[PDB]
């Protein structure tokens, strides 16, 4: 996983009428649910990526924000005929894995 | 096979000359799908022309575009002018004002069999107007999706009246509308009185408690045609589940798909669910995700799944409080049950020991599991040699999800070596959000080229 993959798959807030629409659409927009796949679980963090970059730790390092941030947790309920999600919005602890001074992995809730 | 041209676009910027180009195609198309293409209301005047002149246009899917009310009035200018079968307008910023247009439409096209208008604030007043169209004798609608439409309890008399006038209805979804028990009881009576051979009924997150489960039961017992019931994200609890099982166990009930996720079920519900699992030969797929079934509950279901009448093919029990303690019971099922093809058991602290036990059952000759999901099951590198041997040995296992496990570079490398082995018939190996170094990132790329028939997802 790379830095821009981390951003694409785990950082967003885009306006949607409800959490289901949010999850269903964004999983596709962000190139995760393509070619018939439905990722069962995925979390989007709604903040400045700076908070997650901020700036150089040993790599493989796991680091956690101070302020818990707004995040959306997408959970797959049905895969056929098409991906269908529910979700929960959470003020949560954001734990990340570091490489090359950058967050490239979402490890925590 | 070919059945007319299929224009299918999603999540793109549509540019005007490309739009121009695409128009000529759309005159030819059997289906048109423009999903999340940031369409605005101005594009709908074009599509309205196409609907009228194209004798072969059968599907129109425009979800997740801000057509708005103005867009739908434009779009349907052509639909008031005669052969569309499927119309999807989910999340298109429609309000109750669109429903008059859609009323007219439903009253206009006997050809229209499917309408999807979920994720729009239509509200009760709007869907009441929509029902007036559904009541027309001309309307032959088969599938209706009204999920997340801000409906309230007061919608139900109008819907019941519409249902009575819809013998062609086969599928109905009202999920994610705050209806409540009183309304859902009234809806159940309306469905039972209706002549429709209803096949699918989705009422997830509708404010249902045990108080309306007797009534839902009566639908199951009065509609032999009903194959697919979803009531997840309703707090029915063990009490409501027991009432539902009176209908599920009724000799008329031919349920195939049963969705009971996040229903506040405890291990006590697994007594009644076991009786269903061992009695109803038609039951094929069950989701019990996010219920605290615990090991004891899972163990009851497993004992039921050994009865020869158990024809269950798919069981989802992600996040059900399960541990290694239940895995011997689960392994036993894989050994003797020939019908079970799909198991999702992620978000359970099964651990290395639990999963190694499952692999014992998986290896049995009459185990027909082709897809096993084990994401976030607290497994580590120490389990991957075992999983590896499964992957090269079990020919009929084509899908395995190990996402969100700290497998480490060492564990994933073990999985890769199995994938290289030619005896391995794995088709999709799923490894989301697993932290590995760049040397694995490079090995997966190299392995995509060595064995393209094995997709490694991350």
């Amino acid at each position: 996983p790379t830095y821009q993959d981390f951003l694409r798959t785990h950082v967003d807030k885009t306006s949607f009428p409800n959490i289901a629409a949010y999850c269903n659409v964004m999983m596709v927009r962000r190139g995760i649910n393509v070619h018939g796949r439905c990722k069962s679980l995925n979390t989007f963090v709604h903040t400045d990526p700076r908070n997650l970059n901020t700036i150089n730790q040993p790599n493989r390092a796991l680091r956690t924000t101070q302020q818990q941030l707004p995040v959306t947790d997408c959970k797959l309920i049905r895969s056929h005929p098409t991906c269908s999600y529910t979700g929960n919005q959470f003020n949560h602890r954001v734990r990340v894995g570091c490489w090359g001074g950058l967050p490239v992995h979402l490890d925590g809730t | 096979y070919f059945q007319g041209m299929d224009l299918d676009i999603q999540c793109e910027e549509i540019n005007p000359s490309r739009w121009a180009e695409l128009l000529s195609t759309m005159k030819s198309c059997s289906t048109i799908r423009l999903d999340d293409c940031n369409l605005s209301s101005s594009n709908c005047k074009d599509l309205s022309s196409i609907i009228h002149t194209n004798p072969s246009l059968k599907e129109l899917k425009l979800n997740n575009n801000e057509l708005g009310d103005a867009g739908i009035e434009y779009l349907c200018k052509g639909l008031l002018t005669p052969s569309l079968q499927k119309l999807w307008l989910q999340n298109c910023n429609l309000t109750s004002a669109s429903c008059e247009t859609l009323r007219s439409v439903l009253s206009a096209q006997p050809s229209l069999t499917e309408l999807h208008v979920g994720d729009n604030k239509l509200g009760t007043a709007g869907v009441k107007v929509l029902c007036q169209g559904l009541m027309n004798p001309n309307c032959k609608l088969q599938k209706l999706q009204l999920e997340y439409c801000e409906l309230t309890a007061d919608i139900v008399e109008a819907l019941n009246a519409a249902l009575q006038a819809k013998p062609t209805l086969k599928e109905l979804s009202l999920s994610n509308n705050t209806l409540g028990d009183t309304a859902v009881k009234q809806l159940c009576r309306g469905l039972v009185e209706a002549s429709c051979d209803l096949e699918l009924l989705h009422l997830e997150n509708c404010g249902i408690t045990s108080d309306s489960c007797r009534d839902i039961s009566a639908v199951l017992s009065s509609k032999p045609s009903l194959l697919d019931l979803a009531v997840g994200d309703n707090k029915i609890g063990d009490t409501g589940l027991a009432l539902l099982c009176q209908g599920l166990l009724h000799p008329n009930c031919k349920i195939q798909k049963l969705w009971l996720w996040d229903c506040d079920l405890t291990s006590a519900s697994c007594k009644d669910l076991s009786r269903v699992f061992s009695t109803k030969e038609t039951l094929l797929e069950v989701s019990l995700i996010d219920n605290n079934l615990r090991d004891s509950g899972m163990e009851m279901l497993c004992q039921a799944l050994k009865d020869p009448k158990a024809h269950l093919q798919e069981l989802w029990v992600r996040e059900c409080g399960l541990t290694a303690a239940c895995c011997k019971a689960v392994s036993s099922v894989l050994s003797v049950n020939k019908h079970l093809q799909v198991l999702h058991i992620g978000e359970n602290k099964l651990g290395n020991a639990g999963v190694e036990i499952l692999c014992e059952g998986l290896l049995h000759p009459n185990c027909n599991i082709h897809s096993l999901w084990l994401g976030n099951c607290d497994i580590t590198a120490a389990c991957c040699a075992t999983l590896a041997n499964v992957m090269v040995t079990k020919q009929n296992l084509t899908e395995l999800d190990l996402s969100y496990n700290t497998l480490e570079d060492e564990g994933v490398m073990k999985l890769c070596e199995a994938v290289r082995n030619p005896n391995c018939k794995m088709q999709q190996l799923i490894l989301y959000d697993i932290f590995w170094g760049p040397e694995v990132d490079d090995e997966l790329k190299a392995l995509e080229e060595a064995r393209p028939d094995v997709k490694i997802i991350s």
